[PDB]
RNA sequence: GGAAACUGGGUAUAGGUGAAACACACCUGUACCACCCACGUGGUGUAGUGCUCCUGUAUUGGUACACUUGCACGCCAGUUUCC
């Protein structure tokens, strides 16, 4: 489109911390709409969090907010902020940005979201993860059902991506939602399901990219040792 | 005070052609300050009706706001496969503003009995000090499952997380790793790991076991 | 600056409109209150001029000098145009 948000400047934040998110605008002028936060936490549901009134620079902060977190505009740079302060795990989510619309058409509703950035409030230190292999059964089946996959542990902050045969393999690949564990760090597995009558001969890896750590991580996944 | 969104039901299973209606409560008065919202996975949400019941532009047409009082209800007149998503609701007749809980509404299928894969430890990974015992079910449908881990026998609890897929997009099934969590040190001390599966295609539990230290 | 249009007692408050939830601006209601009269279903910038009309002071019908009513300019303040 034409009409973009873009917010940056979310990551990683220990308790107590202070980041400053930005939402900068293209293709209309922010001074002349409202401007608002929403966050999400994973897996959670929505949660508007602050605004700002056009013309009269009104603010306001839900409950849960107040007192923590200031929103601010600036018209030269046509950017919104939200400076937050004091921040607490709980506070661990995507933080959209968004515009009311224009009162003649689309009422007060939000017509226009950022991409959302993500806020991970935790103590721990970024950290790539570790790869182990989900090798097939040696039982599996005589005939051609087997099933195989990554083990993808310790890993900070979110979020990894996961392929295989860079990208090759697709069908009957399911890569699980992360789970924060209780160190901390997170950890997900990904598997994939495959004939046996294929083990014999063709070669899976699965391809890892941790992004916040710069960690990129193949490994191939054979059957097991002794299984002919 | 602030205002209060309570929106039935919180999940909604339904086929494609089905007209469906979500319900969104208001603890005070809105006037028609509500606006309904769709979010799908990975992605920022889009809106779908603005003050109580007008079509944001673009919005298909099956898509339809209503009000009573303090009761708003979403409609769609028939499901498109592309209209599987969760729905949001808002008001903003005052500050601060309330988002109801979303309903996410998901494929009614007919049960799929889950295929049970369990998969021992890498030993790389115990060259760590960790063991990490993970078990598959896979493309099962409903999507309630049961999954305990017998270790020797001994059931066991509080050791082992888990995670689902969304609902596939082909099959339209759920899929399931449980991963029980031990240390090298005590994974060693046993030999019989098993994984026992309860679920609405299963006649009887099913269990995938294996024996530390076979091949 | 030039000219073009309107507008005009107070406080509230409902609604509208301005790219507009509040604020600010404008517009329209309502309620109430403060003041003028010749007292109304009235009026409302103005210690200004002119015509007017009411009421006096009276004097030399005439005349001053006030009071009042309306009208028209002007002046003041605000707004909107357009250069």
């Amino acid at each position: 489109s034409e009409v973009q948000l873009v917010e940056s400047g979310g990551g990683l934040v220990q308790p107590g911390g202070s980041l400053r998110l930005s939402c900068a605008a293209s293709g209309f002028y922010i001074s002349y709409s409202s401007i608002h936060w929403v966050r999400q936490a994973p897996g959670k549901g929505l949660e508007w969090v602050a605004s700002i009134s056009p013309y009269s620079g009104s603010t306001y902060y839900a409950d849960s907010v107040k007192g923590r977190f200031t929103i601010s505009a600036d018209t030269s740079k046509n950017t919104a902020y939200l400076q937050m302060n004091s921040l607490r795990a709980e506070d661990t989510a995507v933080y959209y940005c968004a515009r009311q619309g224009y009162r003649r058409r689309s009422g007060r509703g939000f017509d226009y979201w950022g991409q959302g950035t993500l806020v991970t409030v935790s103590s721990a230190s970024t950290k790539g993860p570790s790869v182990f292999p989900l090798a097939p059964s040696s039982k599996s089946t005589s005939g051609g059902t087997a099933a195989l996959g990554c083990l993808v542990k310790d890993y900070f902050p979110e979020p990894v991506t996961v392929s295989w045969n860079s990208g090759a393999l697709t069908s009957g690949v399911h890569t699980f939602p992360a789970v924060l564990q209780s160190s901390g760090l997170y950890s997900l597995s990904s598997v994939v399901t495959v004939p046996s009558s294929s083990l014999g001969t063709q070669t899976y890896i699965c391809n890892v990219n941790h992004k916040p750590s710069n960690t990129k991580v193949d490994k191939k996944v054979e059957p097991k040792s002794c299984d002919k | 005070s602030d205002i209060q969104m309570t929106q039935s039901p919180s999940s909604l299973s339904a086929s494609v052609g089905d007209r469906v209606t979500i319900t969104c409560r208001a603890s005070q008065s809105v006037s028609s300050a509500v606006a309904w919202y769709q979010q799908k996975p990975g992605k920022a949400p889009k809106l779908l009706i603005y003050s109580a019941s007008s079509l944001y532009s673009g919005v298909p047409s099956r898509f339809s706001g209503s009000r009573s009082g303090t009761d708003f209800t979403l409609t769609i007149s028939s499901l498109q496969p592309e209209d599987f998503a969760t729905y949001y609701c808002q008001q903003s007749y005052s500050f601060p503003s309330t988002f109801g809980q979303g309903t996410k509404v998901e494929i009614k299928r007919t049960v799929a009995a889950p295929s049970v894969f369990i998969f021992p430890p890498s030993d790389e990974q115990l060259k760590s000090g960790t063991a990490s015992v993970v078990c598959l079910l896979n493309n099962f449908y409903p999507r309630e499952a049961k999954v305990q881990w017998k270790v020797d026998n001994a059931l066991q609890s509080g050791n082992s997380q888990e995670s689902v897929t969304e609902q596939d997009s082909k099959d339209s099934t759920y899929s399931l790793s449980s991963t029980l969590t031990l240390s090298k040190a005590d994974y060693e001390k046993h030999k019989v790991y098993a994984c026992e599966v309860t679920h609405q295609g299963l006649s009887s539990p099913v269990t995938k076991s294996f024996n530390r230290g076979e091949c």
